[PDB]
């Protein structure tokens, strides 16, 4: 209801998209995470779940897409998730984005598109660049528009749903998805 | 009475934790005074060897002595329990001291709060209240921002972390204050009260204001 | 071991909330007993005392003077003297205190719950900031509407110096928490500094939905 | 002063005690009466006029008690309110008018106002007055709080009390009489 405002100004904040980074992995305040220097700035990448023990050897040169929670007394940019596979080239490939306005008693609903950079993207890269489209087009976080659930379909093969009511979990910004097997992805704004 | 020995393990400073490279741990004694030979032994003997200090002395005489076990700052994050202890030529009978880092935490509540509806209508200095509560160990770091920018120490007033009065789980509260410019707070900008404990996920926190 | 004198200002629960607001002179650090001549200056009330107290914290006892009745010549501002003459050495010690001046009141606030907790709907928490005052010394109680709640009910940290490059003023905080309900039932709250520098020498602070 | 504490304060009920005395002690630094009344005591600060006037304390005078606040010990402190003994001696209604000026208009509505003894408290005169502006003017309410109380005594001079914040202690403990008051007059400048 509150945090209106907080979830907008992240979800609408400067990603990044990083490649053929390496770095053994370190441990901090109990948890596992790889410093890493890109474009002047320093980087914390920290790993929850099942990113940390897929590079319980730190990282060897995956590709990290990066998104800004905050910025400790140290310069350094704590983030979450976000990595993939390496033997990533490129599928720019465009999956169908329906978003429906559920407001009032009304579903003035819209047909949009979705573009996607990589080969495998991380649902961290998915859940962020989603809600940025449905924030900037459709003025998701602002004014009342804070509730609503994205909905992904894994080809006929199953269904991942992304509550839109908080930030994706940090446990999940580790799965990662192919570009290849989604067919359509549905959004479902809650404006009470 | 007079200078009645007590020896007191103590946990690696939380900001060296957080910020720094080398956290150490310190082992220390009270009543007890002369022998200044007299050492204390630590557990994870990994090399590194324990440094004791100058005597010191406390008013009413009563020495006391401290050994600082370096860098154990990895092991500490990692579980382990460390045990010291003292053997002087007070008792043929020794102290140990135990300890590891806590198990059963809590992540702070961090509120930040805006300037009081009066504070502003003499357009001199707004004040912004950060209240950091409910949260594991009271060990805890407050901190300041302008947007992207971290105030000085200098620059504001965070007071001790206290006990929250409680009948059931024990946890603590600290607060701090921000003395602003009410032209600053009125052209728009924002402020953060970024808070550091064991118990957030990424250490740290942060929470921003503005109007 | 090692004797030194002492003298401690009256107590403000005793300035604002006590009747016989009476002053202390204390003499540490003594090996001997007693038989020291505790002699002051304002005698109106003069009346000193020892039972002596091996509560020296120390390896070596001492005693204590009081000066009853001066409550009135506190807040006048008048240079109290306490000289103590004691055994161990001659040149008695002697250490004197008056009032402070160059001060200033508090600046009470009494903040409303962070949204997020009127939200959680469980327990808001009120938040109380007194600062700018002089004498570090303040008392902080709270209210429910008309009722004073006990001090375990609520935390209150220490009156702290704040930053300024002039005016030493220093700053208090205070947390209540209360039951969501009450906070949305209506009933208000009160917030309640005491300090020399007041006039009544209490503001009450009131807040509510 | 801020709406919600001037309603707050200027509604508060108020006492109007008979024959009181008391020494006067140093309280923080102020000279104050201390007395009991109906299960209530109370610590009358003098900090006006009254200081000298009173310099003995009291011994028989009138007092009108407003609550600033109760003393964490149960002391209904007040400030000033103290008129002469025997003072009983008559009424008064004087004309009273008030004028509310909103979008630049008028508003004016003659009314009334009574006077319980010969000697007034400039602190029982504002602290009525406003009481009585807000039941029927709503004042400190909604947002009707700056004005000015203007007091006209025969021949020609007139005392104000400006409504935007509660009047100053310093001045509780002036006394006017009845008698020489001719009207008084308000402006509601609810702007
Ligand atoms: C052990 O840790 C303590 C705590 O961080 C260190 O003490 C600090 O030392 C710095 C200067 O280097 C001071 O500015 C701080 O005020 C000190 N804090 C304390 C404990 O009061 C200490 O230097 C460390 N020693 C070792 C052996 O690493
Ligand atoms: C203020 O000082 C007075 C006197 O030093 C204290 O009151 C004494 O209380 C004892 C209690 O048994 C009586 O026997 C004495 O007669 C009292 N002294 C006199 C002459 O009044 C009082 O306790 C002090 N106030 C505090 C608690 O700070
Ligand atoms: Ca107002």
């Amino acid at each position: 209801l509150y945090d209106i405002k907080d979830l907008h100004r992240y979800y609408s904040s400067e990603s990044f998209e990083f490649s053929n980074i390496s770095g053994k992995v370190e441990n901090y305040n109990g948890s596992n995470v790889v410093r890493f220097n890109q474009e002047k700035q320093n980087h914390q990448l920290f790993l929850l779940g099942e990113d940390k023990a897929k590079y319980k050897q730190g990282l060897q040169g995956q590709d990290v897409f990066v998104v800004k929670e905050l910025i400790d007394p140290n310069g350094r940019l704590s983030t979450v998730g976000g990595v993939t596979k390496k033997n990533n080239q490129s599928s720019e490939t465009n999956i169908h984005l329906l978003v429906n306005k559920l407001d009032g008693g009304n579903l003035d609903a819209t047909n949009d598109s979705f573009l996607i950079n990589k080969e495998e993207v991380s649902l961290k890269e998915l859940d962020f660049k989603i809600r940025k489209q449905l924030v900037e087009k459709y003025g998701l976080y602002q004014g009342t528009s804070k509730y609503g659930k994205i909905t992904i379909i894994l080809n006929g093969g199953k269904k991942q749903e992304i509550d839109l009511g908080d930030k994706l979990q940090f446990e999940r910004m580790g799965d990662v998805l192919n570009s290849k097997d989604i067919n359509k992805i549905e959004v479902t704004l809650k404006q009470i | 009475e007079s200078c009645h020995p007590r020896l007191s393990l103590h946990r690696p400073a939380l900001e060296d934790l957080l910020l720094g490279s080398e956290a150490n741990l310190t082992c220390t004694l009270t009543g007890l005074r002369d022998a200044s030979g007299v050492t204390f032994t630590w557990t994870p003997s990994s090399g590194k060897s324990a440094v004791q200090g100058p005597p010191e002395r406390d008013l009413c005489g009563c020495y006391s002595v401290s050994s600082v076990l370096p860098g154990c700052a990895e092991p500490w994050n990692h579980g382990k329990t460390f045990t010291c202890t003292a053997a002087y030529p007070e008792s043929k009978t020794p102290l140990t001291a135990t300890l590891s880092k806590s198990g059963n935490t809590f992540r702070p509540e961090v509120h930040l709060l805006p300037p009081p509806s009066e504070e502003l209508a003499l357009n001199e200095l707004v004040t912004l209240t950060c209240l950091a509560r409910g949260f594991s160990p009271k060990d805890v770091l407050v901190r300041w921002l302008q947007g992207s920018q971290e105030l000085p120490r200098e620059k504001y007033l965070t007071w001790a972390s206290r006990q929250e009065p409680s009948q059931g789980t024990t946890t603590f509260a600290v607060t701090s204050i921000l003395r602003v410019a009410a032209e600053d707070w009125k052209k728009g900008d924002t402020f953060s009260c970024m808070v550091g404990h064991e118990a957030l996920p990424l250490a740290f926190t942060q929470k921003t204001i503005d109007r």
